[PDB]
RNA sequence: GGAUACUGC
């Protein structure tokens, strides 16, 4: 909690219920959108290639999450600023992709699945 | 465009019409490509034949849409009218029966063709 | 070479007001209070996001400009009702609108159109026939009220052109009644010769400042001209920001002995600054702790208060811009200056000249003239002058450098409540 | 539809067109500003990075001036009226052309055009983006070593200019409250 | 190609 943080992101996992209210930059918008698109495409490819309970699936998904810097593991330390940042990413990116993936039923289904 | 962000074929049908298509289908295809429109009997016969060769519902829909759109008709008109017929030929609606392709006996003894 | 060997150094090329001695001296900014004119509208003091103009927003801004000026003029003239410009009129009707040219060229008496506001005319235009108007002076973007008739429904024929109404002058408070007269030296760019980047004229002006110890020094851009031959052809070995920083350091440090309040006004020709009008103040230089109270980075245009004296200033060459478009029935500069004062905007020309980028929301918010200024600094490529237009002393000090040869600056004395003679004396002098 | 970055070599005077961060394929790939386009010319544009900065600022000024010129063209082919003046008479689609009174005036250089031009100038200097997206695997490996750190730093500095300009553009903040409600 | 409805003007 360095400068402008709060209790807005208690846990890693979330149901994505409350839309973000912040003012972000266009560069941040684009970066978050593309990064989560990469994450979801990786999820889809790994689901097609491997069994979702397989250990290969878990290893590859962890590698992708680490590469794109998304929250995937808990931390019993506290809400570190870096962690906060990651969670914020996740929360905003999700809703951005919602805006991207609500035009057509097909798209909707795909999004939901991933 | 995020979804499109980098991070049997219809075309060969014409080729088949050169060699494999029986003369009936060859005539129907020639007329279709000459005028981009077929009377009801031709539509039924050619649709059933293209179902027989293996053209999937999506493939047949795409082919008929592309062929008819050139005939100076509204794009929405196709989905309004001919989509149901195309679906029915594949047993998708109505009684929902997988209608078999016409047999030569049926074609000979089916509706007698007339002018046009 | 030519500049360094000039022989007319210090020559007074123009004079106005009370005669003064051959030498001018100031208070070194001792009993001086310089601020931005505190009006209802907030001043432009920081960058505003630009490059995003909706045509609807431009329409709204122009329409509200016409509507507001017309409302003030209607109250002043006791006009009963305005009529739609486009509708036919067999009898005489009063119409409010703005002038324009029917084509892209320069306005002439046969190419005048009147465009009404959204409230009274739905934004419709009408051609204007100036055959029945005996005296007129029109420029594009000028908000006017005219009495005329439109018998054919296709051509408006004005018969009366209502005169402009300037804003009232400022009524100074007594807080500055006992303050002495203040000396102001004003100069405008370019500050370096066409073939040099050494700022020799600026050094001479700084020497003059330290010699005369004025109370305020108003420096108007450009400080790093975009049209400088060295700049355009990319012969500079240092970044634009570095040259501008060096120039500002020279100005500020060199004026330390004089203790003179510096007012820096940007120019649209500043190659290192944001190219948008109204121009935000410079923000790339942080004065030392010993010069923070002396340096004022103001916006273009600026309305300054100096011990109660209101000075309007703009770096934009308003006179050159409007002289190319003003049409008159029969002093041209005095007419243009009166037009500027009566329209109550520091840039009433619409469409603007080709050399100025106008953000119309910022123009609406930061170009209204709060009052009629006591002194109006309007540097121009045209000849230097000191004119008295409707009681306002309009000073064009020229430009410090005119090509290869040295230019001119101006010095004037201002005291609140003098005699309306707020400008005791003024002089355009050679560098 | 965006203009590419034109820089005249100070030594030879030949125009260099830059449209990507990297030029060439395989191990022969290097940053565009490393070598001149003229084989006989040994001058490295990376040496004259002050001049590149100045030319970039001049180009940005040129594009901003083009946008604020406010040129409008009638969308009707048979009219194609070109005017600087925006009329207050509007239809549902926008300004009504005063030459024909039946068609809409469209901006010759809309805001999207300027935004895309600035984004392209940022793109042609985005080292990290080029490495991730544009560059291949072997090329990425060859470019992710030393011997290019100085070029990387200069490219970062040059991208800082376009980033600064874009930060001052209203076409640079996204209000997520307005999007999600 | 056919069949079943009911709006309009
Ligand atoms: S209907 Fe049968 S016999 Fe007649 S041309 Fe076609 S395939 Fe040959
Ligand atoms: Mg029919
Ligand atoms: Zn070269
Ligand atoms: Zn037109």
């Amino acid at each position: 909690t360095g400068d402008r943080k709060g209790d807005l992101y208690p846990s890693s996992l979330q149901f994505y219920q409350h839309p973000p209210t912040e003012n972000i930059s266009l560069i941040e918008f684009e970066t978050f959108a593309i990064e989560r698109l990469k994450l979801l495409k990786a999820v889809e490819n790994l689901g097609v290639s491997y069994v979702k309970n397989s250990e290969e699936y878990s290893k590859k998904l962890e590698l992708e999450l680490r590469k794109l810097k998304f929250p995937y593991r808990p931390l019993h330390e506290e809400i570190s600023d870096d962690v906060y940042d990651l969670r914020r990413k996740d929360h905003i990116s999700h809703f951005i992709l919602r805006l991207a993936y609500c035009q057509s039923e097909d798209l909707r289904r795909w999004f939901i699945q991933q | 465009h995020l979804s499109h962000s980098y991070i049997i074929s219809l075309e060969q049908i014409d080729g088949f019409a050169a060699k494999s298509f029986p003369l009936c289908m060859r005539q129907l295809h020639k007329s279709l490509r000459e005028n981009h429109h077929l009377r009801h009997g031709g539509r039924m016969q050619y649709g059933l034949f293209l179902k027989g060769i293996g053209l999937t519902l999506e493939q047949a829909l795409q082919f008929w849409r592309l062929e008819f759109t050139k005939g100076k008709v509204d794009s929405e008109k196709f989905d309004k009218v001919y989509a149901y017929s195309i679906r029915h030929n594949y047993g998708k609606e109505g009684k929902r029966t997988d209608y078999t392709p016409y047999s030569c006996m049926k074609v000979i003894l089916s509706n007698p063709p007339s002018q046009g | 070479q030519k500049y360094g060997s000039r022989t007319n150094r210090g020559e007074v090329v123009t004079t106005y007001g009370e005669l003064q001695g051959t030498t001018w001296n100031g208070g070194s900014g001792s009993n001086t209070n310089v601020e931005l004119f505190t009006s209802l509208d907030e001043p432009l003091t920081k960058m505003y996001k630009f490059m995003f103009q909706k045509l609807m927003d431009i329409r709204e801004v122009v329409s509200i400009k016409i509507e507001e000026l017309g409302a003030s003029l209607k109250d002043h003239f006791q006009i009963d009702e305005f009529t739609s410009v486009s509708l036919p009129a067999q009898e005489t009707v009063t119409v409010l609108g703005q002038i324009g040219c029917d084509s892209n060229g320069k306005l002439n008496s046969k190419s005048v159109i009147l465009e009404g506001d959204r409230e009274h005319s739905a934004g419709m235009q009408v051609p204007v026939d100036l055959s029945e108007l005996k005296d007129y002076s029109l420029f594009p973007g000028q908000v006017v009220i005219m009495e005329g008739t439109n018998s054919t429904g296709r051509r408006f024929v004005p018969t009366k052109l209502y005169e402009g109404v300037p804003l009232p002058f400022h009524q100074p408070s007594k807080e500055f009644e006992e303050c002495p007269q203040q000396m102001v030296i004003t100069a405008c760019g370019p500050f370096t010769t066409s073939d040099t980047i050494t700022y020799d004229a600026l050094k001479d002006l700084i020497d003059i400042v330290n010699r005369d110890r004025p109370d305020i020094c108003i420096l108007l851009g450009p400080f790093l001209d975009a049209k400088h031959e060295q700049i355009e052809n990319l012969q500079l070995t240092v970044t634009f920001e570095d040259v501008f920083k060096r120039c500002l350091k020279m100005i500020i440090e060199g004026t330390r002995p004089s203790g003179c309040h510096l007012v820096i006004v940007p120019s649209l020709r500043d190659v290192h600054h944001d190219p948008v009008y109204p121009q935000p103040p410079f923000s790339c230089f942080e004065p030392a702790k010993e010069d923070k109270e002396r340096v004022h980075f103001v916006a273009d245009p600026c309305t300054l208060s100096v011990n109660g004296v209101v000075i309007g200033m703009t770096s934009t060459d308003l006179l050159f811009h409007m002289g190319a478009e003003e049409i008159s029935s029969s002093d041209r500069f005095s007419r243009i200056l009166r037009h500027i004062l009566t329209q109550r905007s520091y840039y009433p020309l619409y469409p603007p000249n080709e050399e100025i980028n106008i953000d119309y929301e910022a123009l609406y918010s930061y170009t209204p003239m709060p009052v009629t200024p006591d002194v109006f600094i309007v540097p121009s490529e045209l000849r230097y002058f000191i004119k008295d237009v409707t009681g306002c002393i309009c000073i064009n000090p020229g430009r410090l450098t005119k090509g290869l040869v040295g230019g001119t600056y101006a010095r004037f004395l201002v005291k609140s409540g003098a005699m309306r003679s707020t400008c005791i004396s003024a002089q355009v002098v050679r560098v | 539809d965006c203009e590419r970055f034109k820089f005249f070599c100070p030594k030879c005077g030949t125009e260099n067109i830059y449209d990507n961060v990297f030029d060439g394929s395989g191990l022969q790939i290097e940053p565009g500003l490393k070598r001149c386009s003229k084989p006989e010319c040994d001058a490295s544009p990376l040496d004259y990075v002050i001049q590149v900065h100045n030319k970039l600022l001049l180009d940005i000024r040129r594009y901003i001036k083009k946008y604020y010129s406010g040129w409008l063209v009638c969308e009707e082919k048979t009219c194609q009226n070109r005017t600087r003046r925006l009329p207050l008479s509007f239809s549902r689609n926008g300004p009504i052309c005063q030459a024909c009174s039946k068609a809409t005036l469209r901006s010759e250089y809309p805001e999207k055009a300027l935004y895309t031009q600035l984004c392209f100038y940022r793109f042609i200097f985005d080292w990290d983006y080029a490495l991730e997206k544009v560059v291949s695997e072997q090329e990425r490996g060859h470019l992710k070593k030393k011997l290019f750190q100085e070029s990387e730093n200069q490219y970062k500095k040059l991208k800082s200019t376009v980033d600064q300009v874009l930060s001052r553009s209203g076409y640079s903040e996204v209000n997520l409250s307005k999007l999600f409600q």
